[PDB]
């Protein structure tokens, strides 16, 4: 289930290795995007939350 | 060069380039009007020896 517009669910992701490829795997992501990083360096950068 | 992509990182390291190196231009117009200064004090020093 996916909530309402208004009423967006936040998650929280901490401690734990990231792989993006998994991502990718999915056909219809064909809206893909991204401004402060380029999509396809992912796999080589640490965040803090 | 560790988070854009090639295609747009070049616009971005562009505009970081130019700004440093005109400030290199700046600094040494500076030395040039004070070496002129200093120059013409010491034709005044000589001739006064």
């Amino acid at each position: 289930r996916f909530a309402s517009v208004y009423a967006w669910n936040r998650k929280r992701i901490s401690n734990c290795v990231a792989d993006y490829s998994v991502l990718y795997n999915l056909a219809p992501f064909f809206t893909f995007k991204c401004y402060g990083v380029s999509p396809t360096k992912l796999n080589d950068l640490c965040f803090t939350n | 060069f560790s988070r854009l992509d090639k295609v747009e990182a070049e616009v971005q390291i562009d505009r970081l380039i130019t700004g440093r190196l005109q400030s290199l231009q700046t600094y040494v117009t500076q030395q040039l009007i004070r070496a002129a200064e200093i120059r013409a004090s010491a034709n005044l020093a000589a001739t006064k020896m």
